[PDB]
């Protein structure tokens, strides 16, 4: 999920954002 | 190779700052 | 000084490293 | 929580594990 | 300065980004 | 003291995330 | 690359300790 | 070797987590 | 040594321990 | 507070930039 | 720049320092 | 020891060349 979008590929402060609760 | 568990521990890191207050779930599988 | 915000920086790695494959749930407030 | 109970005092691995899914 | 600043007390992300190039 | 010695660190990490591309300048 | 972007936090961190008082420019 | 590198600056602070008051010896050879 | 062990493929905490004091 | 004991965290890793391959032992007590 | 040349192989203190105001 | 003498005053990296093997 998170590892495979944000590990890949350099996830943007937004992408990031969108794991918070 | 353990490229993604050093990448997972920048990945909180990064997760800690941007959410604050809010917090987050990490599961990363 | 910054004692809970820095703390926390600290508290997700050192959960993530002990949870593993679990992940983990970093809820402060 | 984690805050109160871990950036208080020094919190042992055992501890920390109560906050892994 | 960014020390006085932000170590007192905490600084968003927003905030920070005041020091960017 | 060493508390702010530490929140630099913890600063220039932060600087490193919200800047990207942009970059940044530090100093005490 | 993701490479690169790991190798950058770890090249803050470096130069915060490196460079103390004098401060220093991330780019990247 | 960058690489290798960051596994060590990792390492270090996992071992810092895991030995507590015991500290440990950091020897990459 | 612990770079040989641990670099290549993901040491636990566990394993880890071997390199306390 | 966690003051010292995160300060430890940051002293290993300085250490581990600082000494390179020389290691180091970390004896906190 | 500091990544193209300090990315692959390990730069020392003192090449880093190089980096510094 | 190390963290009687960094951890109550900042030491340098030269100082903490001090402590290396
Ligand atoms: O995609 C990522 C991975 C790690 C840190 C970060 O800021 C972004
Ligand atoms: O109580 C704590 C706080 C931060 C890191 C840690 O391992 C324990
Ligand atoms: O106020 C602060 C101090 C250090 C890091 C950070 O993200 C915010
Ligand atoms: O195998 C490893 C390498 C680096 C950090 C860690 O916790 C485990
Ligand atoms: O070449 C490098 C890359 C990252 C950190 C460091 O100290 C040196
Ligand atoms: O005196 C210290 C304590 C912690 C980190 C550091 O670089 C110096
Ligand atoms: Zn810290
Ligand atoms: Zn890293």
């Amino acid at each position: 999920g998170i590892v495979e979008q944000c590990c890949t590929s350099i996830c943007s402060l937004y992408q990031l954002e969108n794991y918070c609760n | 190779f353990v490229n993604q568990h050093l990448c997972g521990s920048h990945l909180v890191e990064a997760l800690y700052l941007v959410c604050g207050e809010r917090g987050f779930f990490y599961t990363p599988k």
